[PDB]
DNA sequence: ATCGGATGTATATATCTGACACGTGCCTGGAGACTAGGGAGTAATCCCCTTGGCGGTTAAAACGCGGGGGACAGCGCGTACGTGCGTTTAAGCGGTGCTAGAGCTGTCTACGACCAATTGAGCGGCCTCGGCACCGGGATTCTCGA
DNA sequence: TCGAGAATCCCGGTGCCGAGGCCGCTCAATTGGTCGTAGACAGCTCTAGCACCGCTTAAACGCACGTACGCGCTGTCCCCCGCGTTTTAACCGCCAAGGGGATTACTCCCTAGTCTCCAGGCACGTGTCAGATATATACATCCGAT
C-alpha cells in the first residue's frame, strides 16, 4: 500500500516520525504512546506559528521583508506571554526594547 | 608552545566601552568609579562561564573550546542563548 | 454484711426504697475491693445515692479522704448544691475559672488539704492534671461516664494516670454504640479483670448464647432501674413525630444542593441538614440587606412554621417548652423569632458562660417563671441539668445519637414533674433527616432490644 | 556527516503565516534553537511526571499536563486546543 | 555646546536602537584567552565561541546596567554608583 | 439581631497586621509604613495563587481528589525553590 | 511617672526574638481557609492533607521572609529606615518577577 | 561464595547496590558502568559527613545533644560553600541567620 | 507497603563523624530530602554530559565531571578525591 | 515667551553584492505488515483519613491615645562629570602559510545486560529511658530619667 | 553623672515523650555463566586556528571648562510606636459520617521489535534580489539673543 506520513494524516507540518525518534531516542521514559508524537508536533507547530506571526508583523513595520534576530526580539519582549516564557534566554544580534525612564527626560 | 598575558588585558574593556554599555541599558550619569567595578563584575561573570566551558571541552578529551560548549555552560549557569547551535 | 435497713440518719431527706438498695449495692461493691456502673435510668437520684454513699463513707467507716468528682460544665453547680443540701457538712468546692484563680484555689486548698470533694469538668481535668495526679484519691466518680467511650480520648488516657483506690462510674446510657465501647468503660473500673480487647469482643461476637451470657457478665459490675417498674408514679412520655414538608426555598436550595449547585460544598449531609433546619443558615439566603425579622422567617421555613403554630396553641393552654438543637446558629435564629413573638427564652449553649448557664437555669426554675421557652443545645445543655418546670420538649432536630436525644428529653421526665410530658420530634418528608432518623432507631435497637431490657 | 535541523518545517509554517516574508540564516538557526529547547522542556516535564506517577510510558496525556505546567495563560490553553485537534484528527484517520 | 545630558539622550537612543556588539572584538578575546590559561594551558577558541562569550557578557552587563539604573532612581539620583551595582547583584543573589 | 453578627469580610484579611509584623521582624525590619499590609496581602496572594495552580495540576493529573504534600513540593521545586522535610 | 521605652527598642528586642525561634509566625486556621479559598478557582471541591498545608505556609512564610530583607536593604539604600510600598516594588522588580 | 556488599569493597557506608539500582531505573542512560555507583555513593557520603559534622559542631554550641532543623540551618547558611550549592533551598522548621544591619542600631 | 530511605545510612555517618550525638526525626527527613535532591542533580548532569558526547553509558568518569560542574570551590576536590579513592579500592577488591 | 541658526536624524535614489531561495541527486530513516508480551485499565474491597460543627479555654488582636523622631521639602555649596577638541595608536581588514587537531573508518574485545538461585540486609512493628521542655527563683544587664 | 527597673539568662527540679534498641519477614542484592555490542585504538585526512605582516583610519586618551547635581544642614509635621483594655477568634479535643485512596486479580490491547521498500530531507551548485553604502535633501529640535 501506498506510505502516508503521520504528519500528513494528523494535518501537520511539523513531523511526527521525527519528534517519535526523538523522543524515544532521548531516555524520556521506556515506552512512547502513539499519540504523545502527535500532541508534541503540533504544540511546537502553533509555537512556532505564533512566533513567527509575531516577528513578521514587526518586520513588515520596519518596511522589511526578511525576519532577522532583531524583530525576533521585538516580538517575544513587546508579547508578555512569550516574554514570560522566554525570560530567561538571550537572543544573538536581539538588542533591547527602547525605554528611557520618565525621570531621566528633560523638564 | 608560547603564550603570555600582554598589557593587563582587563583594560581592553576601555572606558568609551563600558559608557555604550550604560546607555543601552538606559543611563544618563556615570560616576567615575563605575569602570573598575564594572571590569570586576564581568571578569567573575567570564571566569564561572570558562570554567564550566573548560570543563566540557576536556571532558570531551579535546583542546579546542567549541561554541556548543559555550552554550552548554551557559544552559547550566541559567542563562540560555539562541543563535550558536543547540 | 451492712445492709443499711432504713433512709440514712445523717442524710437530711427521705429517699426513696430504691435508693437505699443502690446504696447498699454501692457499699457492697465497696467491701468486696470492685467498682460499677451506677446506671439508673435517667431522672432517678443517682446523685443523691452517690452522695448518702459518701456520707456513709466519711460517717461510718470514718474515711473523709479526698473525692473527686468528674461531671459535665453544667452539673457543676448542681453537684455542689446537691452535696450542700443532703450532707450539709462536707467540704466540698468546684474547681473552675480563670487559670489565675484555679492557680489560687490549687495553692489554697488543694495543696493544704482542706477540703474532702474536688468537684471538676472534663476540661480542667486535662488541664489542671500535674496537680491533681499528686493526690492519692480514694474515689474518683465520673458523671455522664458515656464521655470515655473511647479509650483512645484524651480524658481516659488522662484519667488511667491517677492514683485511685476505687472507682465508680454513673451513667443513664452505659450502651452507646457498639459492644467495644461498653469494653472501654469497663477496661477503666476494672483494668486487671478485663485487661482484654479482642478476648471481650470475641468471647461475644455482637437467640441465648450470647445475650444471657451478657446479663450473666455484668451483673455483678452493673444495676439499672427503669423508672417504669420503680417510679410508677411519673407519668409516661408520650412522644410524637411531627413530619413537615419543604418550603418552595428549602426545595430551591436543597435541589442546588443535590445537583452540586462557588461555595465549597465537601460534606453533603451536613449542607443537607443546615437547609432542612433553615434556609437562613446558607449565607445569602435571606433577603437583604437591609437585613430585618420582620417575618419572612417563619414561612420559608417549615419546621419553623409548625413551630409557630405549635408554640402559640401551648402557650393558650399554658405549657411551657423545652427547644434542643443540633446547631448553635439555629438557635441564634430562634433568639430572633421569639425577641419578633415576644417570648421570654432563656438560651444555654457551650459558649454560654458558668454563671451565667447557673443564671438562666435557676431563672427558668424559678417559682412563678416567666420564662417561656429554653434554648438549649443536646451536648451542651442535655446531660444532668434539671429542668423539671416545663413539660413540653421540642427536638428541633434529630441526632446520629438516639442516647444524645433520650438525654435530652429525659431534662424534663425525672422525679418531681407530676405532669404530662409531650415530646415532639420535627422530622422533614423525603430528606436526609428520615435516614438519620433510620440510623438512630437502628442504633437503639441494638441495645434496647437486647442488653438493658432485661434490667 | 548530515546534521538534522528544523528548518524546512519552520519555512513550511512562516509561509502559511506570511506567504510572502523571507528569514535571514541567523533568525533560522534561532528559531531552530528556539524549537529544541521548548521540546526539551515539555519532555522532561513528561518523563518526570511519568516516573512520579509511576508510569512507565510517556503519553498524550502527560504531554498535555507538561505544556499546562510550562506554558503561561492563554499559550496554554491555545496549545492544549491545538495539540488535542491533531490528536483527534490522527486517531480518526 | 550642547548643554550636559542632551548627547547622553541622544546615546541612549542610538544605542537602543541599534545591535551590534558594543566592546571591540580583539581586546575581548585576548581577555577570554587569558582567564581561560589559568584553567588548561595551550588551549584554542573557534571564533564561534568567542562570539559567543562576547554575546552573553554584552548580555549580561546591559541587564545589570537596567537593575542599576532602577535602584539609583530609587536613591531620589541620576547618576549610577558602585553602591548601586552591589546592592541590583546583591537583590537579584549573586553576592 | 444576633443571627447578623459579622463576617471577617474576606480571608486575605485574615493575615492579620501583627502577623505581617513578626514576619517583618524576622527580616529585621525597625519601621513599617502603613501601607505595606495591603502590599504584602497581595504578594502573598499571587504567590500563593501561581503555587496553588501548579499543585492542583499535579494532583488532577495523577487524577486523585486531594491536594497532598508531594504535590506541594513538586509544584516549588517546578517554580525554583525547593522544600527540604516533608518528602 | 510610668515606664516608657524609646520608640525604637522594643523593636530591636523582637527583632532578635524572633530571629532566635523557628515557628511559625501566621495562625494556621487563617492560612487553611485563604488557601481552600484560593484553590477553589481551579478546582471545585478539593480534599486537602494537613501536612500539604502545612507545606504550603512553610514555603509562603520563607519566601516572605526574604522578600522582607531585600526590602529592608532597598529602603536602607534610599537613606531611610522604614519600608515603603516602593521598596517592596523595587526588590520585586530587580528579583525578576514583576 | 560468600556474599560481600559492594559497600564493604569500596569501604562505604552508603549502598552501593541501591545506588545502582536508581541509576538503572531512573531513564538516566541505557548502560551503568561497573564504577559509576561506587562514585557516585561515596560523594554522597562524603557530603553528608560534611553536613553532619557542622551541624553537630552547632548543636554543641548551643548545649544540645541532638541535631534539629535549626541546626541544619545554621550549618548550612554559616559556610560558602554549602550556602552556595543549598542557595535556592528552604529547610523547614529551620529559622534565619540572625543579623541585623548596622545603620539600625542606637546610636 | 514499604518505603525506603537513606536513614539508616545517614545514622552511621553520623555515628562515624560525631559518635555520641543523636537526631530528630524532622531532621533525618531533611537529610533524606538533601540526599535525593543531590543524587538528582549529579544524576542528571552526568546523563546529559553522556547524551552531548553521544555516548550511552554512565561511567565514573561522567560522574566525575558532574560533580566538577555542580559542587563549589573546594567541595568539588574532596569530593573527586573521595570518589576516586573509593573506586580504586573496589577496583583492587 | 519668542524667533534664528546650527545640528543631527530620517528620507529618497542609484549600485553593487553576497546571502537567500530554487532545483538536482542520494541515501537513510520512516511507514507498512506481522508477531509477541507485559503495562495499564477495570472492577471489587476495605479502611483510613478528611470534613464539619460543637464545647471550653484563653491568648492574641483590635482600638484608642499620647508623643517623639523620622521622612520630606527647601537651600546653599563645592565638586565631579559631561562636552568638545586635538593627537596618536591600536583595532580591523586582507592575505599567506602551516600544522595541530578533530573527525571518519575499520577491528576487536572487554564490559555490561540478562537470567536463575539464594541468602542476608533493610523495613516494620514492638518496646524502654534520657534529652529536652516547662517552671519558679535569683543575678546580671541594660535602658531611661537624673 | 548614678539609682530604679524591666528583660534576659542561668540553674536546679520535674515530667514526658520521642529517640534508641530488639525481633521477625521478605525482597532485593550477590554470584556465576553467557552473549553481543559499545567503545577503545590505530590510521589518515583535511580544515580551521594560529601566527605574521602591512595599511588605514576611526576610536580612545588626555586636557580644559563650566554647570548642574549630590550632599549636608535646617525645620516641620505627621505618623508610627509603645501601652493598656476588652473580647473574639484560634486551638485543641470530640464525634459522627462517608468519600477516596491504596491493594489485588484479570485481561486485552497497545507498544516494541523485525524486515522490507521507498520517498523525504540533506548536501551541493546557482542565479538574483533585498539590503547595506554613499550622497544629497528636508525637517525637527535644541540653544542662545530679543
Ligand atoms: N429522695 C429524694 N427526695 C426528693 N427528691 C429527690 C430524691 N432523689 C432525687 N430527687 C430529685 O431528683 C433531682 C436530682 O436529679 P438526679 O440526681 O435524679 O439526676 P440523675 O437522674 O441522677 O442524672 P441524669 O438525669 O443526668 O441521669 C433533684 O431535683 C431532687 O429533687
Ligand atoms: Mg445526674
Amino acid at each position: 500500500a501506498k506510505a502516508k506520513t503521520r504528519s500528513s494524516r494528523a494535518g501537520l507540518q511539523f513531523p511526527v516520525g521525527r519528534v517519535h525518534r526523538l523522543l524515544r531516542k532521548g531516555n524520556y521514559a521506556e515506552r512512547v504512546g502513539a499519540g504523545a508524537p502527535v500532541y508534541l508536533a503540533a504544540v511546537l507547530e502553533y509555537l512556532t506559528a505564533e512566533i513567527l506571526e509575531l516577528a513578521g508583523n514587526a518586520a513588515r513595520d520596519n518596511k522589511k521583508t526578511r525576519i532577522i534576530p532583531r524583530h525576533l526580539q521585538l516580538a517575544v519582549r513587546n508579547d508578555e506571554e512569550l516574554n514570560k516564557l522566554l525570560g530567561r534566554v538571550t537572543i544573538a544580534q536581539g538588542g533591547v526594547l527602547p525605554n528611557i525612564q520618565s525621570v531621566l527626560l528633560p523638564k | 608552545r608560547h603564550r603570555k598575558v600582554l598589557r593587563d588585558n582587563i583594560q581592553g574593556i576601555t572606558k568609551p566601552a563600558i559608557r555604550r554599555l550604560a546607555r543601552r541599558g538606559g543611563v544618563k550619569r556615570i560616576s567615575g568609579l563605575i569602570y573598575e567595578e564594572t571590569r570586576g563584575v564581568l571578569k567573575v561573570f567570564l571566569e564561572n562561564v570558562i570554567r564550566d566551558a573548560v570543563t566540557y571541552t576536556e571532558h570531551a578529551k579535546r583542546k579546542t573550546v567549541t561554541a556548543m560548549d559555550v552554550v552548554y555552560a551557559l544552559k547550566r549557569q541559567g542563562r540560555t542563548l539562541y543563535g550558536f547551535g543547540g | 454484711e451492712f445492709q443499711f435497713r432504713e433512709s440514712p440518719a445523717y442524710v437530711n431527706g427521705q429517699l426513696r426504697p430504691y435508693q437505699i438498695q443502690g446504696v447498699n449495692w454501692l457499699v457492697s461493691l465497696h467491701k468486696n475491693k470492685i467498682a460499677g456502673i451506677l446506671a439508673d435510668e435517667m431522672g432517678l437520684g443517682k446523685t443523691l445515692q452517690t452522695i448518702s454513699f459518701l456520707g456513709y463513707l466519711r460517717y461510718i467507716e470514718k474515711i473523709p479522704g479526698p473525692f473527686l468528682v468528674i461531671a459535665p460544665k453544667s452539673t457543676l453547680n448542681n453537684w455542689l448544691r446537691e452535696i450542700n443540701r443532703w450532707t450539709p457538712d462536707v467540704n466540698a468546692f468546684i474547681l473552675q475559672g480563670d487559670k489565675e484563680e484555679r492557680a489560687e484555689l490549687i495553692q489554697k486548698k488543694l495543696l493544704g488539704c482542706d477540703f474532702d470533694v474536688v468537684i471538676a469538668s472534663y476540661e480542667i481535668i486535662i488541664r489542671e492534671k500535674s496537680p491533681l495526679k499528686k493526690i492519692n484519691w480514694e474515689y474518683i466518680i465520673i458523671d455522664e461516664a458515656h464521655r470515655i467511650k473511647n479509650e483512645e480520648s484524651m480524658l481516659s488516657q488522662v484519667l488511667r494516670e491517677f492514683t485511685s483506690r476505687n472507682r465508680l462510674l454513673i451513667t443513664g446510657t452505659p450502651l452507646q454504640n457498639n459492644l467495644h465501647e461498653l469494653w472501654a468503660l469497663l477496661n477503666f473500673l476494672l483494668p486487671d479483670i478485663f485487661s482484654d480487647a479482642q478476648d471481650f469482643d470475641d468471647w461475644f461476637s455482637s437467640q441465648d448464647k450470647i445475650v444471657k451470657q451478657l446479663h450473666t457478665v455484668l451483673q455483678p459490675f452493673l444495676l439499672r432501674r427503669i423508672k417504669s417498674d420503680v417510679e410508677t408514679s411519673l407519668l409516661p412520655k408520650k412522644e410524637l413525630n411531627l413530619y413537615v414538608g419543604m418550603s418552595s426555598m428549602q426545595k430551591k436550595w436543597y435541589k442546588k444542593i443535590l445537583e452540586k449547585d462557588k461555595t465549597r460544598l465537601l460534606n453533603i449531609m451536613m449542607q443537607l441538614r443546615k437547609c432542612c433546619n433553615h434556609p437562613y443558615l446558607f449565607d445569602g439566603a435571606e433577603p437583604g440587606p437591609p437585613y430585618t425579622t420582620d417575618e419572612h422567617l417563619v414561612y420559608n421555613a417549615a419546621k419553623l412554621q409548625v413551630l409557630d403554630k405549635l408554640l402559640k396553641k401551648l402557650k393558650e393552654e399554658g405549657s411551657r417548652v423545652l427547644i434542643f438543637s443540633q446547631m448553635s446558629r439555629l438557635l441564634d435564629i430562634l433568639e430572633d423569632y421569639c425577641y419578633f413573638r415576644n417570648y421570654e427564652y432563656c438560651r444555654i449553649d457551650g459558649s454560654t458562660a458558668h454563671e451565667d448557664r447557673i443564671q438562666a437555669i435557676d431563672d427558668y426554675n424559678a417559682p412563678d417563671s416567666k420564662k417561656f421557652v429554653f434554648l438549649l443545645t443536646t451536648r451542651a445543655g442535655g446531660l444532668g441539668i434539671n429542668l423539671t418546670s416545663a413539660d413540653v420538649v421540642v427536638l428541633y432536630d434529630s441526632d446520629w445519637n438516639p442516647q444524645a436525644d433520650l438525654q435530652a428529653m429525659d431534662r424534663a421526665h425525672r422525679i418531681g414533674q407530676k405532669k404530662q410530658v409531650k415530646v415532639f420530634r420535627l422530622v422533614t418528608d423525603n430528606s436526609v433527616e428520615e435516614k438519620i432518623l433510620e440510623r438512630a432507631t437502628q442504633k437503639l435497637r441494638l441495645d434496647q432490644l437486647v442488653i438493658q431490657q432485661n434490667r | 556527516t548530515r546534521k538534522e535541523s528544523y528548518a524546512i518545517y519552520v519555512y513550511k509554517v512562516l509561509k502559511q503565516v506570511h506567504p510572502d516574508t523571507g528569514i535571514s540564516s541567523k533568525a533560522m538557526s534561532i528559531m531552530n534553537s528556539f524549537v529544541n529547547d521548548v521540546f526539551e522542556r515539555i519532555a522532561g516535564e513528561a518523563s518526570r511526571l511519568a516516573h512520579y506517577n509511576k508510569r512507565s510510558t510517556i503519553t498524550s496525556r502527560e504531554i498535555q499536563t507538561a505544556v499546562r505546567l510550562l506554558l503561561p495563560g492563554e499559550l496554554a490553553k491555545h496549545a492544549v486546543s491545538e495539540g488535542t485537534k491533531a490528536v483527534t484528527k490522527y486517531t480518526s484517520a | 555646546r550642547y548643554r550636559p545630558g542632551t548627547v547622553a539622550l541622544r546615546e541612549i537612543r542610538r544605542y537602543q536602537k541599534s545591535t551590534e556588539l558594543l566592546i571591540r572584538k580583539l581586546p575581548f578575546q585576548r581577555l577570554v584567552r587569558e582567564i581561560a590559561q589559568d584553567f588548561k594551558t595551550d588551549l584554542r577558541f573557534q571564533s564561534s565561541a568567542v562570539m559567543a562569550l562576547q554575546e552573553a557578557s554584552e548580555a549580561y552587563l546591559v541587564a545589570l546596567f537596567e537593575d542599576t539604573n532602577l535602584c539609583a532612581i530609587h536613591a531620589k539620583r541620576v547618576t549610577i554608583m558602585p553602591k548601586d551595582i552591589q546592592l541590583a547583584r546583591r537583590i537579584r543573589g549573586e553576592r
